[PDB]
C-alpha cells in the first residue's frame, strides 16, 4: 500500500522542510564507536540514517567514505554489525535504511538479508550498483518483507530508464551526482510524486538549505565521516547545523 | 565473421545459461546510458561491411594475422609423447592476443564519435595494444595500471608512454589488475559522454564479455582450420591460460560444438591453492557479482573480494568472465590450477626446447599442456594458445633462473 | 625453386671482376672450414628438401610472410608520398635476422657441427642465433661488445634465457667490429666442431652471398605485395645499411626493375663532419676489412676508424661487398642519416602509426621521409622496417624525457 | 735465381743449426725504443728480424702482441716507421722482413710499398691474412722488386691448398700452429725443398732446440715482446738462449 518512509517525508512536508538523511559506515573507526555515532545522529536531528555496509571495492564512493570503509574492514567489520547497528538505531527511536553494494547481499542471501534487515527494524535498502534490470530477487524480497527499495538515478539517465527506475522505487529515489541536480529532480517530479533525495557533497548549513528548496531529502555522508574523524562532538555540531539548513526552505 | 550470432550468445540483458543468470549488468545507473550506447553501436557496426573491411584490413596488414600454428616437436618427450601445437599469438603486433580485441573496440570508439579512450592493464599488454591503436587512430589515451604492475612490467609502461598514452599508476587496494579496473571505472563514470572504455578481457557488464570474445573468436577460427590442415583432424584438446578469459574464450569458441575436443583452461595458482596467495578463481572461488557481471570470484564469507596473487601480472585477478562460468557449469570446459613454479618450469623448457620466450601468462598454459600430454598419451593432438611473448617478463625470469 | 644466379660473384667470391669487391681476406688457418661451408651451401642451396625445411620454419615458426602496411599517417611528413612498411619487425625474435639464422642453422645441422658461435651488435642476431640453436639442439656462444651489452641489455638477458653463453668483448671500441674480431678468434681455435653463424651480408666468401640469399625472401614478398596494394612497382625501395643484410634482402628482387630507385641509409651519428659516425659510404674508402674488399672508415695508414652511432646495429665502420659493387655500378644510392634524424623518425612512427621501431629501422624511416619530399605527392616508397624497438625502449624513453 | 733469404738458410744448414727468426712490433713501447730492441736482436744472434706493422684489428695475434700493438698505435706509430726500422736493421748488418696485415699495404699501394721496402733493404713480406688466391698484385710486386713472399700454412690446410701455398712462397713457408708442428713440416717437405719456419709459442731454449730438429727456422714473437716489456737486458739474455737452442753442433 504505502512506503515505510512515507510518514517521514509526509511529516517533513507538513513542517515545511526537507528530510535530513545522514550516512555513516558501520565499523568506522570501530563498531562500537560507529554505533555511538549513529545514535548521536538520531539525537542531533537526522530524520533518516543510512547505515553503510563497507565493501572491498567501492568504486562509487568518494575518497572520504572509501578510506573510512577501508579502515572499518581492516578493523574486522562484518555484515552482521550493520544489522546490529540498524537495531540500535531503531531502539533509540531513529529510522534506518541500509546502503550496500550488492555482492554482500548475494553472499548473505537476498531473501534472508531482507528478512534480517526487517527484523532489526530496518526500513529499506539503497542499492547503488543494482539496477532494476537485475533486481528480480530484490523486488520479491522487498515486497515480501515490506522494505523500501531506493534505486539511484543519474543526470545521464535516459528518459526511458529514469521512468523505469522511478517506477521500481519505493520510499524515495536517490538522485546521485551547476543546474544538474534541480534538473534531475524535476525530471523525476514530472513522472511521479515519490520523494527525491539529493546527494551533492553537502558540507554546510547553507548548502543543505539550497538543496532543501527543491529536494524532498538532503543526503549528507562524506561530511559526517570527516566530522566523526575529528570527534564525536564535531559530528553533533555539524548535524545540528545541517538540521537547521533543511528547515529554511 | 562477427556479423553472424552463435547459439552460445546471451540474451538481450547479457545473461548466459537462462535461469543461472551468468553475466548481466551489475553497474550503477550512471553508466547505463553509455553502456547501452556501446551495446547499440556494437550491434550496428558488427554487421556493417565498411566496419568489417576496416577490421580485416588492419588484422592482416597491421597486426600480422593469421598467426601461425607451430608443432613443438621438442616438447613432445616432455608431454607424454603427445603432439603440442602452439597457436602463435606471441607474433602479433604488440606481442599478444590483446591487439585483436583492441583493434575492434578502437574502431568502434571512432564510429561512436568518442574522442578519448581509457583502459586498465595488468601485464601491460592490453595497455600497449590500446595505446597502439589510439596512436594509429589519433585518439587520446589514458591507461590505468596498478603500482605493483608498473614495477614488474616496467618495459610496457615505457612502451605506452612512447606511444603517447598517459599512464596512471594505481596505488589503492592490491595495486594490481582489479584495482586498475576500479580506477578506470571511476574515470568512465565521470567522463562517459566523450570517453570509450576499451576493456581488455572477457568480463565486465554486457556487452563486454560477448564483444571481447567476438573480437577474439578469430584465434580459434584460424586454429581450427590450421589443425585440420596440418594434423589431418580436429585436436584431442585445446588449452589456454585463464585470467579474465579473453584469450581462452577466443581459441575455445570455434571448438564448442565439436563434442570430441576437450577444452581445458588453466588458472594461476600462485604459491599454491592452499596458501591464500593464488588467483585460482574456479578452483577456490564461488558465484557472486563482481565488476559488472555475475560469475565466479575469490570472496570471503561476507562477499568481500579476496585479493589475488600470482607471479604473472596478467593472471593476477580474483575474477573471471561469465561465459567461462557458464561453460564450467555446463561441463563443456574444465578449469585447472597451475602454480608459479610449474609455470616457470614450462617457461624455461619452452626457451630451451623451441627457442620461444613466452609470456609468463602463456607459460601456465604450456605447463598445463605438458601435464595433459602425459594424460592423453602418444600421438594425442593438443592445441595451446601461446597468448603472448615474454619480453615484459625477461627480468622476472632471469631472476628466477639466477641469470643476473 | 632456387632463384637465378645472375648477380652472383665468381667462385672466389668477387663482384664485378676477378679482383673486384668481396673475395676472401682470411688466414689459411680458416680456409679449410670456409671451403667446407662454401661446399655445404652450394649443395644445399639447390636441394628442394633443404628449401622445404627452411620454408617450413619460416611459415609456421617465424610467421612469414610479413605484411606490407601503408603508413598513411606518415604521408604529410614525407612530401605527401605514400610510405609502405615491410613489417619484418613482426618476425619471430623481432627482426629480419631470423631469416638468415634459420638458413645457416639448418646448414650447420646438415654439416654435423655441434657448436655455433656468432657476433652481435644490437643483440637481434644474437637472440635469433640463440633462438635457432635452442630449436635445433646446438651449443651457442654469442660475442657482444661491452658497450653494446649495456645499451641492448634486454637482448643479453633474452640470449641467456635461451641457453646461450654471452661473452662481453672489451677490446677496441667495444662494439660490433670488436665482437666480430673475437668471434673470428673463436672460430680459428674451434674450426673442427664450430659453425660461425655470421649475421650480416659481409665477411669472406660465401657469407655475403649466403646471407643475401637467405634474406631475399623479404624483397620477393614485398615485390608481390606492393603490386597488389599500390597497383604498380614502387618508385623507391629503401632500407638502413649496417653490414647490409636487411637492405640487400629487400633490394635484390628489384635489381632488374630499372624504374625502381634503391636507396640505403647509413648511420651518421653526431654528423659526418664530427668523426663520430658510421657513414661507411659517405666518409669511407675502399680497402680490405673483416674478410672482404669493400668500403670502410680507415685513416691514412689503413687503420680502422672506430665508428659511433646511437644505433648499436648500425655502429659499424664497414659494409658488405655487394653493396660496394651496387654503389660503384650506380644501381643503389647510399645516404647518411644522423642520430637526431633517426630519433625524430622513431618518435614520429610511434605517435602516428603506433609502431615502435628499432632505432636501426628509424634511420630508414627518416630517410624515406626526406626521399618522399624529393619524390613528392603520390610516390610509392617501400621501406624495410627491419625490426621492432623493444631493445631500444630504455634509450628512447631517456631521449624523449619519459624517465627523467 | 735464388730467394733473398736463401743464403741465410744455406749458411744455417751448413752450421747444423736452424735460423732464429725474431718478431718485434714497430713502435712498442715507442718508436726509438723499438728500433733499439730490434738492433739488440741483430746484436744478440737473430738471423732474421720480423718487423711487425701494428694494425687496429689484429685478429690473429695473441694477447701479448695485441696489447703491444695497441700501445704502439696510441703512441702514434706509422707504417713509415716500419720502413725506418728496416733501414736501421739493414744498417746494423741484420736482415729484415716485414710482417703485416694486408690492408695497410693496400692503403699504401702494393707496388709502392714493395718498392719502398726493397729500397729500405727489406728482404721479404709475411702476409698472415693474405692467401695466394688474392695475391695477384703482390706476386707481381714481389717479382718486380725482388722480395720474398712468406705465406702461412696451418695444420688444417688441405693437400691442394698446402701445395698451392708452398708453390706461391719464396724464402720460407711460415708453418703456424702437440705433434701438429712436425707433421705440418713433413707435409711441406714432401712437395718442396723450400725452408720451413715454425711458430709455436716458443719461450725457452729447450723448445727452440726441439723445433730445430725438424724445422729450418725457429720463429719467436710473443716471448720477445714479453722480454722487451721487462727490459732490453732481459731481451738480450732470452735471445742468447734461443740462439743457443737453434744450434745442434
Ligand atoms: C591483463 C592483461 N594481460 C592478460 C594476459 C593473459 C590473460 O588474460 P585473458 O583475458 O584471460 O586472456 C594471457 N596472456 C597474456 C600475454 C596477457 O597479457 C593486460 O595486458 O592488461
Ligand atoms: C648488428 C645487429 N643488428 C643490425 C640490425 C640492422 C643493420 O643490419 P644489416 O645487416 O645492415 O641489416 C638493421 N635492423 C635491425 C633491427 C638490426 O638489429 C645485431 O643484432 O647483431
Ligand atoms: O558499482 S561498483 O563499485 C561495483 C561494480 O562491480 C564496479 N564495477 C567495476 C567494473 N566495471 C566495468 C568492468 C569492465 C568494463 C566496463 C565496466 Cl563499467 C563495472 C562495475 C563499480
Ligand atoms: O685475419 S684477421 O685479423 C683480418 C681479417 O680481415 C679478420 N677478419 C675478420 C673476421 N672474418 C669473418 C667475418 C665474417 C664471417 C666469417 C669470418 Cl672468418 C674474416 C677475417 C681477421
Ligand atoms: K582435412
Ligand atoms: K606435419
Ligand atoms: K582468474
Ligand atoms: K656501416
Amino acid at each position: 500500500e504505502a512506503s515505510r518512509l512515507g510518514p517521514v517525508f509526509d511529516s517533513c512536508r507538513a513542517n515545511n522542510r526537507a528530510a535530513l538523511i545522514g550516512y555513516l559506515p558501520t565499523g568506522y573507526p570501530d563498531v562500537p564507536a560507529s554505533v555511538a555515532a549513529m545514535t548521536a545522529l538520531v539525537e542531533s536531528g537526522c530524520d533518516i540514517i543510512e547505515v553503510g555496509v563497507p565493501y572491498s571495492d567501492p568504486g562509487m564512493d568518494g575518497p572520504t567514505i572509501a578510506r573510512a570503509t577501508e579502515a572499518a574492514l581492516r578493523g574486522g567489520v562484518r555484515v552482521r554489525d550493520t544489522l546490529a547497528a540498524v537495531e540500535a538505531i531503531s531502539i533509540a527511536g531513529g529510522r534506518a535504511v541500509v546502503m550496500t553494494y550488492w555482492n554482500p547481499v548475494l553472499r548473505y542471501g537476498v531473501d534472508a538479508f531482507a528478512r534480517d534487515l526487517a527484523a532489526a527494524g530496518g526500513l529499506g535498502l539503497i542499492t547503488p550498483d543494482l539496477i532494476p534490470d537485475e533486481a528480480q530477487q530484490w523486488l520479491a524480497a522487498s515486497e515480501e518483507h515490506r522494505l523500501d527499495r531506493i534505486f539511484l538515478v543519474a543526470p545521464s539517465s535516459t528518459p526511458e530508464r529514469l521512468a523505469a527506475t522511478v517506477e521500481a522505487s519505493r520510499g524515495f529515489v536517490y538522485a546521485a551526482s551547476s543546474q544538474a541536480a534541480p534538473e534531475l529532480v524535476g525530471r523525476v517530479k514530472a513522472v511521479s510524486d515519490i520523494p527525491v533525495g539529493v546527494g551533492l557533497g553537502v558540507r554546510s548549513r547553507a548548502q543543505a538549505a539550497q538543496i532543501a528548496q527543491y529536494a524532498d531529502g538532503v543526503i549528507v555522508g562524506s561530511a559526517l565521516v570527516t566530522a566523526l574523524t575529528e570527534g564525536l562532538p564535531r559530528l553533533r555540531a555539524l548535524t545540528g547545523e545541517l538540521a537547521a539548513g533543511v528547515r529554511l526552505g | 565473421a562477427i556479423a553472424e550470432p552463435t547459439s552460445h550468445d546471451p540474451d538481450s540483458g547479457g545473461h548466459f545459461g537462462g535461469p543461472s543468470g551468468w553475466g548481466g549488468r551489475y553497474v550503477p545507473e550512471a553508466l547505463m546510458a553509455v553502456i547501452e550506447e556501446v551495446t547499440a553501436a556494437y550491434q550496428k557496426e558488427r554487421v556493417s561491411q565498411d566496419f568489417l573491411d576496416d577490421l580485416d584490413r588492419l588484422q592482416a596488414n597491421y597486426a600480422g594475422r593469421p598467426s601461425p600454428l607451430y608443432e613443438a616437436t621438442r616438447l613432445s618427450q616432455h608431454a607424454g609423447s603427445a603432439r603440442i601445437f602452439l597457436k602463435r599469438e606471441d607474433l602479433n603486433h604488440t606481442g599478444s592476443h590483446k591487439i585483436n580485441n583492441v583493434l575492434g573496440q578502437a574502431l568502434l570508439a571512432r564510429r561512436m564519435g568518442k574522442t578519448r579512450v581509457i583502459a586498465e592493464t595488468g601485464a601491460g599488454q592490453h595497455g600497449v595494444a590500446t595505446a597502439t591503436a589510439c596512436a594509429l587512430l589519433g585518439l587520446d589515451c589514458v591507461i590505468y595500471m596498478g603500482g605493483i604492475d608498473t614495477a614488474r612490467q616496467a618495459l610496457n609502461v615505457a612502451r605506452m608512454r612512447l606511444l603517447g598514452a598517459e599512464v596512471v599508476a594505481v596505488q589503492t587496494g592490491s595495486k594490481t589488475l582489479k584495482d586498475a579496473i576500479n580506477e578506470a571505472f571511476r574515470d568512465w563514470v565521470a567522463n562517459a559522454d566523450n570517453t570509450y572504455y576499451c576493456f581488455g578481457t572477457a568480463a565486465g557488464p554486457h556487452p563486454f564479455p560477448t564483444m571481447v570474445r567476438d573480437f577474439q573468436r578469430i584465434i580459434g577460427m584460424e586454429a581450427r582450420v590450421q589443425i585440420q590442415g596440418q594434423a589431418g583432424r580436429l585436436p584431442d584438446a585445446v588449452v589456454a591460460c585463464v585470467g579474465g578469459g579473453s584469450n581462452a574464450i577466443g581459441i575455445f569458441h570455434a571448438f564448442l560444438d565439436d563434442p570430441g575436443v576437450r577444452l581445458v583452461g588453466f588458472e594461476a595458482a600462485g604459491d599454491g591453492v592452499e596458501t591464500g596467495r593464488h588467483a585460482a578463481t574456479f578452483t577456490a572461488g564461488s558465484p557472486g557479482a563482481f565488476h559488472g557481471s555475475f560469475s565466479y570470484l575469490l570472496q570471503d564469507e561476507d562477499g568481500q573480494t579476496i585479493e589475488s596473487h600470482s607471479i604473472s601480472a596478467g593472471l593476477d585477478y580474483p575474477g573471471v568472465g561469465p561465459e567461462h562460468a557458464w561453460l564450467k557449469e555446463a561441463g563443456r570446459v574444465d578449469y585447472r590450477p597451475i602454480t608459479d613454479s610449474e609455470a616457470m618450469d614450462a617457461f624455461g623448457l619452452l626457451c630451451r626446447m623451441e627457442g620461444i620466450i613466452p609470456a609468463i601468462e602463456s607459460a601456465h598454459a604450456v605447463a598445463g599442456a605438458l601435464k595433459l600430454g602425459v594424460e592423453l598419451g602418444r600421438g594425442a593432438v593438443i592445441v595451446v594458445n601461446l597468448s603472448g611473448r615474454g619480453d615484459k617478463d625477461v627480468e622476472t625470469a632471469a631472476k628466477w633462473f639466477g641469470l643476473l
